């Protein structure tokens, strides 16, 4: 079970890293350039925790057949607490500065829209498929790695 | 020591001409404009170096150009796929003199872990490279270190001052390898922190 | 200090140059360019005449002349765009079907 | 467009200016490499070395 | 006079120094260093700019002498600006001043 | 003779103004870099010299000693001419600004008209750069930028006609002498905002800036384009201070100091607008230029005329 929880935490940290990159890159594609700087600061906080645990930033290669490469280092919980206290204020600031801007909404709303049938017929998964209203996530439909305990 | 291109020669370098060539080299090394070119994950760490937590703008090397004509430095940061190799060659040819090349990451250095049918084994198969960065990916501060190494290489080189007056040969300093320079301090390391703590 | 005759002669020189450019050119665009030259020369002559007498009327007629020039340049370039769309060439000699 | 939409959009632009100005008033988050040395965790995967045993002989 | 000819000299020197600085800048750039179908909407926008620019010149001439023209000048400029806004409304409502349909 | 030394002193004043304006444009390209760092929770260039002060000289040397390049199957005169226009037009537009009592280059009867002349000539830089490059993408981008420029230059003049209507003259010194009690930011607030948007838009600044029309430019011509951009920023800010904020007028400090702080204030706000605002789409930009701002300027002039004729 500890292997399941460790792998879930690492995957969620990297999911937050990827989502911060995606949101900042979308905002930069709209035309606002400062949230990518701040989101990369938050990515540096995540990278601090991931560097502490796995010894690498981007390609940790830390999972193993039957577990993970090492035990968690002493003091990982302090870095996780620091990131968990740092994140939500920054996310709210990102929303208020860029995601609620009407210029961004005019650039984004109604652009390249598809429904459930088009998403299903093209194999679309993830946020697009769930944005069509179909509630299909692998972590709930076909649970793996102890995700049912969360 | 120097390498000639138009041959291993000596230092060619009047006292006003030397000072003004030094000012040319200082201006070139303190004003480096990298080219915006996304190949793979190494480019993500390169643009991480561009961001606020690292601020490579402090060195004057943040001006990212979408046009190769206005870019002085090409950072090959990613794998040299066989379909992308003519594109990289054309983009390098579109740049203007003086042009410098930094290979970032094991893929650009040698092919890295992709000794595979669809990958060119290193960008130096077809494009000259001045600074290599090992890593997969190199961290953003390693990119900054390679930038400083490029500035030291630029500040010690001799280029034609004008296309109508003087020698038109390009002189590149054969600097000491960083491995032999840092062998004094690296071998003397005795104890490192244990991996159990943070 | 400046003669009125010299300004009038300069306007006449520009007018006849615009007329020559209007006649000798087969491309419709250079015909429109020559028309702009002629109307600018006429406006210049009105400015010279108004400045000689110390009146505002020359500059007022200049304003009316450049209003006409703006309108005519707009209409002529619209017609030239229409000609290039329909016939894919700006040869004015090919627009000669009606005769007799 | 609607005048209400124009006023709401102007308010959102004013809000964006205000937050970026306040972010200018904030504290810097830049780690000043190379003057500030990079903190690396002990198990960081960088340069490879060969080590020695406590008796001084090479472990390989 | 004296001040007006001093200012004429200063303006001429400003002109020639700016032009010479730009030309010398490009000359020094060339010297130094070693060697190795568009849509009609563009026409419509430029045409609208020309027409409203001439009408703007009329308003330029109006604005300088407000207190020398009385209320009759305000009235005449009011019919002028009413026809201006009527043309603007006409262009907007038919799709002339819209880049996308 | 006193006349000769007065003429030479006025010429020296004009040359000093010109050199300070060019230096301000280049040094505030560097200052734009530093301010973008400051606004973005970072530092910007602070290594080349004391506080980065020599970074601009490094950029200047790098562009001076770059290989000069013109596309082969391209026009040469038009290609070389476009950066000259982009520099010279707004650099010459500065010549009407009153900086302090006794410091003006040309006390023209037209003034504001000379600024409008310079902007109207300034659109040719974008058009010429797009056509001469022999690139379809650069040509299309330049036609787009030129259409936007015309869309905002069409109401720039009326946005200033409010101030001219209040002052009753085209002269700049009379305009700043009409601010001895109330600055035009309060009555001509619509004129203030529309001149702000128009001055940002004709300078192709954020958020008003088919690839770009500068891709074929390199070396010292790219430097001409950028330095002309920042020189235009200096000129627009100084015009803004002259027209709407009293120019040299102030209670305690010497008049040049007041003019300098207000001009620096508006250049700081220019860089802050670059840092903060997002870029709208093309059609939204043209619609905001035409549908909103032009009737706003017309109505502002009409209401201004009715108000001043009321007294
Ligand atoms: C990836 O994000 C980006 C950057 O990295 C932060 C940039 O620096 C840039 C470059 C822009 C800037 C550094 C700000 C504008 C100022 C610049 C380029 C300074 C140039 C100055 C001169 C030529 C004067 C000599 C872009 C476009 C970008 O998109
Ligand atoms: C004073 C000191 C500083 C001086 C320096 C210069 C200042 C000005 C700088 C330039 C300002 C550029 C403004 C650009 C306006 C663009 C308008 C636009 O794009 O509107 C479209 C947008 C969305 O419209 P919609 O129809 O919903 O979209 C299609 C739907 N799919 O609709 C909207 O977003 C509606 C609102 C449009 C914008 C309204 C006006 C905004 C003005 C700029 C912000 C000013 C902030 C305060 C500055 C300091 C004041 C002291
Ligand atoms: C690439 C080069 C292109 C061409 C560049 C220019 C070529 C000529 C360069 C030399 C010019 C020298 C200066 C000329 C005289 C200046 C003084 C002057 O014009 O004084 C006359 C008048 C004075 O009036 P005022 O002072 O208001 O009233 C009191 C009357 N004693 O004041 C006036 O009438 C002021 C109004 C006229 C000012 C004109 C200034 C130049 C305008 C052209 C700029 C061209 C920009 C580049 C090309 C754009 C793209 C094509
Ligand atoms: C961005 C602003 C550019 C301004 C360029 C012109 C600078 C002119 C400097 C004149 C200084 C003296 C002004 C008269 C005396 C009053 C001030 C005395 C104390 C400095
Ligand atoms: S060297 Fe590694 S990190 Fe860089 S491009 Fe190759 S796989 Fe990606």
């Amino acid at each position: 079970d500890r292997v399941n929880v460790i792998r879930v935490m690492l995957s969620e940290l990297f999911r937050i890293n990827s989502h911060l990159l995606y949101i900042s890159t979308f905002i930069q594609d709209v035309g606002a350039m400062t949230p990518v700087f701040f989101a990369f600061t938050d990515r540096q906080k995540i990278y601090d925790l991931v560097e502490a645990i796995t010894g690498f930033r981007m390609h940790p290669a830390w999972f193993r057949i039957g577990g993970v490469a090492h035990d968690l280092p002493r003091g990982w919980d302090r870095l996780l607490r620091e990131f968990l206290d740092w994140m939500p204020k920054r996310l709210a600031s990102y929303e208020k500065a860029a995601l609620q801007n009407t210029i961004l909404k005019g650039r984004s709303q109604g652009v390249a829209a598809y429904g459930a049938k088009e998403a299903l017929e093209w194999g679309t998964t993830g946020a697009g498929l769930r944005a069509t209203g179909i509630d299909f996530d692998v972590r709930k439909a076909r649970p793996y790695s102890g995700y049912e305990n969360f | 020591d120097y390498t000639l291109t138009r041959e291993i020669v000596t230092d060619p370098l009047n006292v006003f001409m030397g000072k003004l060539n030094d000012m040319v080299n200082w201006g070139r090394k303190n004003s480096i404009w990298p080219y915006n070119f996304g190949l793979s994950c190494c480019y993500v760490e390169m643009v991480t170096s561009f961001t606020a937590v690292h601020d490579v703008a402090r060195f004057g090397a943040e001006v990212l150009r979408a046009s190769p004509r206005q870019a002085d430095l090409m950072v090959v940061a990613g794998t040299c796929f066989t379909k992308m190799a003519p594109v990289i060659q054309r983009l390098y040819d579109q740049m203007l003199e003086p042009k410098w090349v930094i290979s970032m990451g094991a893929c650009a250095n040698s092919g890295g872990m992709y000794d595979i049918y669809s990958v060119v084994q290193g960008v130096d198969k077809f494009i000259p490279v001045d600074v290599y960065i090992p890593g997969c990916p190199p961290r953003p501060e390693a990119y900054m270190q390679a930038l400083m190494l490029l500035q030291e290489s630029i500040g010690k080189e001799r280029r034609p001052l004008s296309w109508v007056v003087g020698d038109q040969g390009v002189y590149r300093a054969n600097m000491q390898s960083e491995r032999e320079r840092k062998r004094g301090e690296r071998i003397a390391v005795t104890n490192l922190r244990t991996p159990d703590e943070i | 200090m400046i003669p009125l005759q010299h300004g009038l002669i300069l306007a006449a020189i520009l007018f006849v140059l615009g007329l020559t450019g209007l006649v000798i050119r087969r491309n419709l665009l250079f015909m429109l360019i020559g028309l702009e030259i002629m109307i600018n020369a006429s406006a210049l002559a009105f400015v010279v005449a108004g400045s000689y007498w110390g009146q505002t009327d020359g500059q007022v007629m200049y304003i009316l002349a450049i209003s006409l020039a703006a309108a005519e340049a707009s209409i002529g370039l619209a017609l030239l765009l229409q000609l290039h769309r329909r016939r894919q060439n700006l040869n004015i000699d090919s627009v000669s079907e009606m005769r007799g | 467009m609607t005048l209400k939409e124009l006023l709401v959009g102007f308010g959102t632009q004013v809000r964006s200016i205000w937050m970026i100005g306040l972010h200018a008033f904030a504290k810097r988050e830049t780690r000043m490499y190379p003057e500030e040395p990079v903190y690396l965790p002990p198990r960081y995967r960088g340069r490879i070395v060969l080590t020695r045993d406590p008796d001084g002989e090479e472990r390989c | 006079s004296t001040e007006v000819i001093a200012h004429h000299w200063a303006f001429a020197i400003f002109l020639i120094v700016a032009i010479g600085l730009c030309c010398l800048m490009l000359v020094g750039g060339w010297f130094l260093g070693g060697r190795a179908r568009l849509s009609a909407k563009f026409y419509l926008v430029a045409m609208f700019f020309v027409i409203f620019d001439v009408e703007a010149l009329y308003l330029f001439a109006w604005s300088t002498s407000i207190r020398e023209s009385g209320w009759v000048g305000f009235v005449e400029a009011a019919i002028f600006i009413f026809v201006l806004l009527a043309g603007l409304v006409y262009l907007v409502r038919i799709g002339a001043l819209d880049w996308t349909p | 003779s006193p006349e000769l030394i007065e003429i030479l002193l006025t010429i020296l004043k004009a040359v000093v103004i010109l050199l300070v304006v060019v230096t301000c444009g280049a040094f505030m390209s560097f200052g734009e870099r530093r301010l973008l760092g400051l606004f973005q929770n970072r530092y910007g260039p602070n290594r080349v010299g004391w506080g980065g002060s020599l970074q601009l000289v490094a950029d200047m040397i790098k562009m001076f000693f770059k290989e000069d390049w013109i596309p082969k199957f391209s026009d040469r005169v038009i290609f070389t001419l476009a950066p000259m226009i982009a520099f010279t037009s707004l650099l010459l537009a500065f010549a009407i600004v009153p900086v302090s009592p006794g410091w003006v280059v040309a006390d023209l009867n037209i003034g504001i008209l000379f600024f409008l002349m310079m902007a109207g000539l300034a659109v040719y830089a974008v058009l010429f750069a797009g056509w001469s490059s022999n690139n379809k993408y650069s040509l299309l981008g330049a036609m787009r930028a030129s259409a936007q420029t015309l869309s905002y230059e069409v109401f720039l003049g009326l946005s200033l006609m409010g101030v001219v209507a209040q002052a009753g003259s085209f002269n700049m010194t009379d305009i700043v002498n009409s601010q001895a009690h109330v600055w035009n930011v309060i009555p001509q607030f619509f004129g203030f905002i529309t001149f702000a948007i128009a001055g940002v838009a004709v300078c192709h600044r954020h958020p008003f800036d088919a690839d770009g029309y500068h891709i074929e430019y390199s070396g010292m011509k790219f430097g001409l384009f950028f330095v002309g951009e920042y020189i235009g920023i200096v000129t627009i800010s100084a015009l803004m201070v002259t027209l709407f904020f009293g120019g040299w007028q102030g209670p305690l400090l010497p008049p040049f100091i007041w003019f300098a702080l207000k001009t620096a204030f508006f250049m700081m706000m220019f860089i802050l607008i670059r840092a903060s605002l997002p870029r709208p789409r093309y059609d939204q930009v043209m619609s905001f230029g035409w549908k909103i701002c032009l009737p706003l300027t017309l109505i502002n002039l009409l209401v201004t005329a009715a108000v001043i004729l009321w007294q």
